[PDB]
C-alpha cells in the first residue's frame, strides 16, 4: 500500500494532530484500545495509510509526538484515544521551548532532534512504500515553529524522495497575543517554502472569525477552533483514507496542485458552517465552500486568482448535480481563475460523510489571495524588527540579524511571485 | 501464424484490455476458465481465433496480452476478477508506486525499474508464435504510465523486434472524464517520442465517446466500464479480421496500407455504427444503408474533428454480420451523392469495403443493445488535425509559464525535449496541412 | 540486374539494422542523460540541506561562546 507517517510537533501541533486520530478512528471504526468495530468493509480498504496493523488485529496509529515540555505530552496520552497511540512513539523533552524558534531550531529542539529522528526511522522502515510525511504544528509557539522546521529538514536530508505536507497553523492576535510570534511564523514560512511539497494554511484569524461570526461564539475557546481543524483535516485526508476511482496520495495532490515548487500554499474550506441552535443542496454546498466566510485561510478568493482546485463531497449525492455545479461556478466566476492552466478544479465524491452530517465539502485552493496571510504577518513582522523588540530571545542563542533579514526578504519574494501570477494572463 | 501479442499499459489499458478480452471471449465462445468447447483441437491449431489465443494441454485458451501498470490495484481486479483464471500470473505485471502522473517517473524513475521484466514477459510470448506479426499497445496520452512507461516500451520494441508492426489505440485526453492537470504535458512527449516507433495509432477522444455514450445510450453520467465496453467494440471490429476468417473477410494490414500515405500520417479516424439501446432497437432493425450513412456523422466519431472542413486520404468500411456486397455498393452510391466526401488530388476516392459475416456481439447486463449487422469506418483525414491543434493549444498555454514543469525536470528531463516534443508537433500539424494542399 | 537485386535487399537490411542501432542510441542516451540530471538535483538538494546543518552547528557555536562570557 501507500503509507503515511503522521508527526505532531509542539501544544499546538500535538492538540488538532489528536483530535485528527479521534475523528478518523470513528470514520473507520477504530475504538480508543484499537480495534475495529466498524460496519463497512470501506473502512478498512485503505485502513494501513495512516494505521499499523499490530498483532490481535489492533490499529496503531503511525504517529509521532513531539514536544520539548510533557504537559500537552501526557494530556494527550489520558485523553479518550490516549491509548491506542504507541507508547514508544512519545519523544518530550524537559527544558521546554517558551515560544522561541530559536530554541526550537537550534539550542532545544537540536538536542531532541536526534532521539526523534530515531522513531520516524523505526516507522518509515516498516512501510512497504512510504509516501511520506504529514506534520500538524504551530508558527507561533518554540517547539511547533521551531523544531518542526528543523525536523522538516532533518527529513527531507535522508528522504528527499519523500513527500513533505504540513498542517501549519497561523498566528493571530485575535487569538494569542504573544508579542514574538510574527518573528516565529516568518522565521518558519523562510523554512517552509524550502522544504514543504504542500502546506495547509490553517490561519486561526480565520478560525477565529467563523467561530465569532458565523458560528455566533461569544467566547471562541481552541476547542470551537479545533472543531473546524479536526473537519478540515478529515475532508483534505479522505481520498488519502478512503477508496475511490482516484487512487489518491500526496504525491498526485502535489504534481497537480503545485504549478511552481515555491507556490504549494494551500488555502482550505469547508462547508456546511452551522452552529448549535439553528436539508442542504447541492447547489447550495458548491457555492458555500467557494465563499470567502468559509475558509480557514483569512484571505479573499475575490482579491486574487485561482491556480489550481480540489474539491471533495461527502455523502450520498447526486453525482451529475455535482458535476453541473462545479461547472456552473467555475462559469459564473471564470475571471478568478487563471487561463494559462486548463482543467484547474478537480472533483472528488465520497460516499462516506463525516460524522453527525449527511453531505459536506471541504475545499483545497491554490489561490494567489493567500498573499494576503503572508502579508498580515510580514506586516505585524517589520513593525517589531523596524524597532527591532524582542531581538535578544533570539540572538542570544546564537543568531543575527542576517537570518531575520532573509526570512523577511524571502516571504516577500513569496508574495511578489504569488502577484506575478495573478497578474499573469494568456496572450 | 501471424499471431499478435496485445499490450495493455496503465489504468486505461489494463482496464480497456478487460472489456476487450471479455468481449473476444464471447465471440470466440470461450469461458472464464479458459475453456472453449467448440474447439476440437486439443493443445495448439491453425485456427483464425489463434492469433489472439494460445492453447494449452488442459484445453485453456489463454490471451497473447501482456498487462503493466505501476501501481497493483487496477490488475489485482483482474487477478481476482471474473476473467482471473484465463490469464496465467506472468501476465498481470505490477509495481508498487505508479507514475504520480509524471511522464518522467512513468519513463524514467519508476518505469526503468520494471522494464527489463515487461520485456522478458513479452518474449515468452513471441517465443510461442510461429508467426508473429506484431504487438497492440493499449494506452493513455494523459497517465504518467499509459505515456511515459509506453513510450519507455515503444523504444526498446523496435530495438527488440526491429521494425515489426506495432499498432497503438490511445485515449485522448478530455476534460470530462480528465485525471490530471499535466495531461497536455504527458501527450505531447509521448506523441513525439512514440512518433518513429509506431506505424498505425487509433485515437480514441473519451469526449467522443462520453458524448456517444450520453447521446446514443441515454447515460446521464457514464462511467469507465460503459466507454470501455463501447471502445471494445471498434477494437473488435479493427481486430475481427484477423480473428476470424471469409471470403469478403480483409486482412487489417490490407487497410493498413491504403491508411498510412507517410509514415508520420498514420492516426486514423474510428467511426462506429450503430450505437443504439435496447430500447430503441427493439422493433428496429438498422439496415446496411442506415448504418453506413451514420458513419459520415461527425457525432459518430471516435475523435472530435470535421472531416467536412478537411479532405479524405482513404475509406476503410468494416462491415460486420448481415451483410452483402450488394447493399454495400448501394449504400455506398448514396452516400457518395449527398456527403461532403472530398479527397486529395493525389489519392483514388474509391471505398475499401470488408465484411466479417460473426455477428456483433454484446456484454450480457451492458447497455449497448445486440444488433444483426454493424461497420467501423476507418478514415485518413486531415481533419484529425483538429485534435493536434487543441490538445497543443493546452501544451502552449501551461509551458509559456512553465508551469507544472518542475516536476519532469526533478525526475530528470530537461526543458530541451520539452520544446523538442513541441516543434515535432508543430511539424506534425505542418505535414497534415501540406498532404491536404494540391499538386501543382 | 542480379547485382541490383542483391543490393536492394542488402538496403532493406542496412535501414532495418540502422533504425535498431539508433534507437538503441538514443534509448542509452536518454536513459544516461536522465540518471546524471536526476542525481544532479538529489544532490544540490542534499548540499542545501547538509549547509543548513553546517548553519545549525554554528549558530550553538556562538551561544557557547557568548554563555561562558
Ligand atoms: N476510456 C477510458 N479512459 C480511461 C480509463 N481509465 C483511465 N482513463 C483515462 O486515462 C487518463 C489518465 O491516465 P491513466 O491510465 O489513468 O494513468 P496511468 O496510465 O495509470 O499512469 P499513472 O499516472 O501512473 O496512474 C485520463 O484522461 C482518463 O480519462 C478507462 O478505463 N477507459
Ligand atoms: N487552532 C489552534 N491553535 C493553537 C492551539 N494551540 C496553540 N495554538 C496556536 O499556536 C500558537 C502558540 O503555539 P504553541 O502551541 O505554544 O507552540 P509550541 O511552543 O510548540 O507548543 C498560538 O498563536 C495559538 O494561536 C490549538 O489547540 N488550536
Ligand atoms: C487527499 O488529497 C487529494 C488528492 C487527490 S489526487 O491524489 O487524486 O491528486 C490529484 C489528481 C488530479 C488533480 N487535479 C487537480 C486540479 C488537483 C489534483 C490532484 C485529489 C484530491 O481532490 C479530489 C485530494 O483532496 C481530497
Ligand atoms: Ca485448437
Ligand atoms: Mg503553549
Ligand atoms: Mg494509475
Amino acid at each position: 500500500m501507500r503509507e503515511i507517517v503522521h508527526i505532531q510537533a509542539g501544544q499546538c501541533g500535538n492538540q488538532i494532530g489528536a483530535k485528527f486520530w479521534e475523528v478518523i478512528s470513528d470514520e473507520h471504526g477504530i475504538d480508543p484500545t484499537g480495534s475495529y468495530h466498524g460496519d463497512s468493509d470501506l473502512q478498512l480498504e485503505r485502513i494501513n495509510v495512516y494505521y499499523n496493523e499490530a498483532t490481535g488485529n489492533k490499529y496503531v496509529p503511525r504517529a509521532i509526538l513531539v514536544d520539548l515540555e510533557p504537559g500537552t505530552m501526557d494530556s494527550v496520552r489520558s485523553g479518550p484515544f490516549g491509548q491506542i497511540f504507541r507508547p514508544d512513539n512519545f519523544v518530550f523533552g524537559q527544558s521546554g521551548a517558551g515560544n522561541n524558534w530559536a530554541k526550537g531550531h537550534y539550542t532545544e529542539g537540536a538536542e531532541l532532534v536526534d532521539s526523534v529522528l530515531d522513531v520516524v526511522r523505526k516507522e518509515s522502515e516498516s512501510c512497504d512504500c512510504l509516501q511520506g510525511f504529514q506534520l500538524t504544528h504551530s508558527l507561533g509557539g518554540g517547539t511547533g515553529s521551531g523544531m518542526g522546521t528543523l525536523l522538516i529538514s532533518k527529513i527531507r536530508e535522508e528522504y528527499p524522495d519523500r513527500i513533505m505536507n504540513t498542517f501549519s497553523v497561523m498566528p493571530s492576535p485575535k487569538v494569542s497575543d504573544t508579542v514574538v510570534e510574527p518573528y516565529n511564523a516568518t522565521l518558519s514560512v523562510h523554512q517552509l517554502v524550502e522544504n514543504t511539497d504542500e502546506t495547509y494554511c490553517i490561519d486561526n484569524e480565520a478560525l477565529y472569525d467563523i467561530c465569532f461570526r458565523t458560528l455566533k461564539l461569544t467566547t471562541p475557546t481552541y476547542g470551537d477552533l479545533n472543531h473546524l481543524v479536526s473537519a478540515t483535516m478529515s475532508g483534505v485526508t479522505t481520498c488519502l483514507r478512503f477508496p475511490g476511482q482516484l487512487n489518491a496520495d500526496l504525491r498526485k495532490l502535489a504534481v497537480n496542485m503545485v504549478p511552481f515548487p515555491r507556490l504549494h500554499f494551500f488555502m482550505p474550506g469547508f462547508a456546511p458552517l452551522t452552529s448549535r441552535g439553528s436539508a442542504l443542496t447541492v447547489p447550495e454546498l458548491t457555492q458555500q465552500m467557494f465563499d470567502s466566510k468559509n475558509m480557514m485561510a483569512a484571505c479573499d478568493p475575490r482579491h486574487g486568482r485561482y491556480l489550481t482546485v480540489a474539491a471533495i463531497f461527502r455523502g450520498r449525492m447526486s453525482m451529475k448535480e455535482v458535476d453541473e455545479q462545479m461547472l456552473n461556478v467555475q462559469n459564473k466566476n471564470s475571471s478568478y481563475f487563471v487561463e494559462w492552466i486548463p482543467n484547474n478544479v478537480k472533483t472528488a465524491v465520497c460516499d462516506i460523510p463525516p460524522r453527525g452530517l449527511k453531505m459536506s465539502a471541504t475545499f483545497i485552493g491554490n489561490s494567489t489571495a493567500i498573499q494576503e496571510l503572508f502579508k498580515r504577518i510580514s506586516e505585524q513582522f517589520t513593525a517589531m524588527f523596524r524597532r527591532k523588540a524582542f531581538l535578544h530571545w533570539y540572538t542570544g542563542e546564537g543568531m543575527d540579524e542576517m537570518e531575520f533579514t532573509e526570512a523577511e526578504s524571502n516571504m516577500n519574494d513569496l508574495v511578489s511571485e504569488y502577484q506575478q501570477y495573478q497578474d499573469a494572463t494568456a496572450d | 501464424m501471424r499471431e499478435c501479442i496485445s499490450i495493455h499499459v496503465g489504468q486505461a489499458g489494463v482496464q480497456i484490455g478487460n472489456a476487450c478480452w471479455e468481449l473476444y471471449c464471447l465471440e470466440h465462445g470461450i469461458q472464464p476458465d479458459g475453456q472453449m468447447p467448440s474447439d476440437k483441437t486439443i493443445g495448439g491449431g491453425d485456427d483464425s481465433f489463434n492469433t489472439f489465443f494460445s492453447e494449452t494441454g488442459a484445453g485453456k485458451h489463454v490471451p497473447r496480452a501482456v498487462f503493466v501498470d505501476l501501481e497493483p490495484t487496477v490488475i489485482d481486479e483482474v487477478r481476482t476478477g471474473t476473467y482471473r483464471q484465463l490469464f496465467h500470473p506472468e501476465q498481470l505485471i505490477t509495481g508498487k508506486e505508479d507514475a504520480a502522473n509524471n511522464y518522467a517517473r512513468g519513463h524514467y524513475t519508476i518505469g526503468k525499474e520494471i522494464i527489463d521484466l515487461v520485456l522478458d514477459r513479452i518474449r515468452k510470448l513471441a517465443d510461442q508464435c510461429t508467426g508473429l506479426q506484431g504487438f497492440l499497445v493499449f494506452h493513455s496520452f494523459g497517465g504518467g504510465t499509459g505515456s511515459g512507461f509506453t513510450s519507455l516500451l515503444m523504444e526498446r520494441l523496435s530495438v527488440d523486434y526491429g521494425k515489426k508492426s506495432k499498432l497503438e489505440f490511445s485515449i485522448y485526453p478530455a476534460p470530462q472524464v480528465s485525471t490530471a492537470v499535466v495531461e497536455p504535458y504527458n501527450s505531447i512527449l509521448t506523441t513525439h517520442t512514440t512518433l518513429e516507433h509506431s506505424d498505425c495509432a487509433f485515437m480514441v477522444d473519451n469526449e467522443a465517446i462520453y458524448d456517444i455514450c450520453r447521446r446514443n445510450l441515454d447515460i446521464e453520467r457514464p462511467t469507465y466500464t460503459n466507454l470501455n465496453r463501447l471502445i471494445s467494440q471498434i477494437v473488435s471490429s479493427i481486430t475481427a479480421s484477423l480473428r476470424f476468417d471469409g471470403a469478403l473477410n480483409v486482412d487489417l494490414t490490407e487497410f493498413q496500407t491504403n491508411l498510412v500515405p507517410y509514415p508520420r500520417i498514420h492516426f486514423p479516424l474510428a467511426t462506429y455504427a450503430p450505437v443504439i439501446s435496447a430500447e430503441k432497437a427493439y422493433h428496429e432493425q438498422l439496415s446496411v444503408a442506415e448504418i453506413t450513412n451514420a458513419c459520415f456523422e461527425p457525432a459518430n466519431q471516435m475523435v472530435k474533428c470535421d472531416p467536412r472542413h478537411g479532405k479524405y486520404m482513404a475509406c476503410c468500411l468494416l462491415y460486420r454480420g448481415d451483410v452483402v456486397p450488394k447493399d454495400v455498393n448501394a449504400a455506398i452510391a448514396t452516400i457518395k451523392t449527398k456527403r461532403s466526401i472530398q479527397f486529395v488530388d493525389w489519392c483514388p476516392t474509391g471505398f475499401k469495403v470488408g465484411i466479417n459475416y460473426q455477428p456483433p456481439t454484446v456484454v450480457p447486463g451492458g447497455d449497448l443493445a445486440k444488433v444483426q449487422r454493424a461497420v467501423c469506418m476507418l478514415s485518413n483525414t486531415t481533419a484529425i488535425a483538429e485534435a493536434w491543434a487543441r490538445l497543443d493549444h493546452k501544451f502552449d498555454l501551461m509551458y509559456a509559464k512553465r508551469a507544472f514543469v518542475h516536476w519532469y525536470v526533478g525526475e530528470g528531463m530537461e526543458e530541451g525535449e520539452f520544446s523538442e516534443a513541441r516543434e515535432d508537433m508543430a511539424a506534425l500539424e505542418k505535414d497534415y496541412e501540406e498532404v491536404g494542399v494540391d499538386s501543382v | 540486374k542480379r547485382e541490383h537485386e542483391r543490393e536492394v535487399i542488402q538496403k532493406a537490411i542496412e535501414e532495418n539494422n540502422n533504425f535498431i542501432k539508433m534507437a538503441k542510441e538514443k534509448l542509452a542516451q536518454k536513459m544516461e542523460s536522465n540518471k546524471e540530471n536526476r542525481e544532479a538535483h538529489l544532490a544540490a538538494m542534499l548540499e542545501r540541506l547538509q549547509e543548513k546543518d553546517k548553519h545549525a552547528e554554528e549558530v550553538r557555536k556562538n551561544k557557547e561562546l557568548k554563555e561562558e562570557a
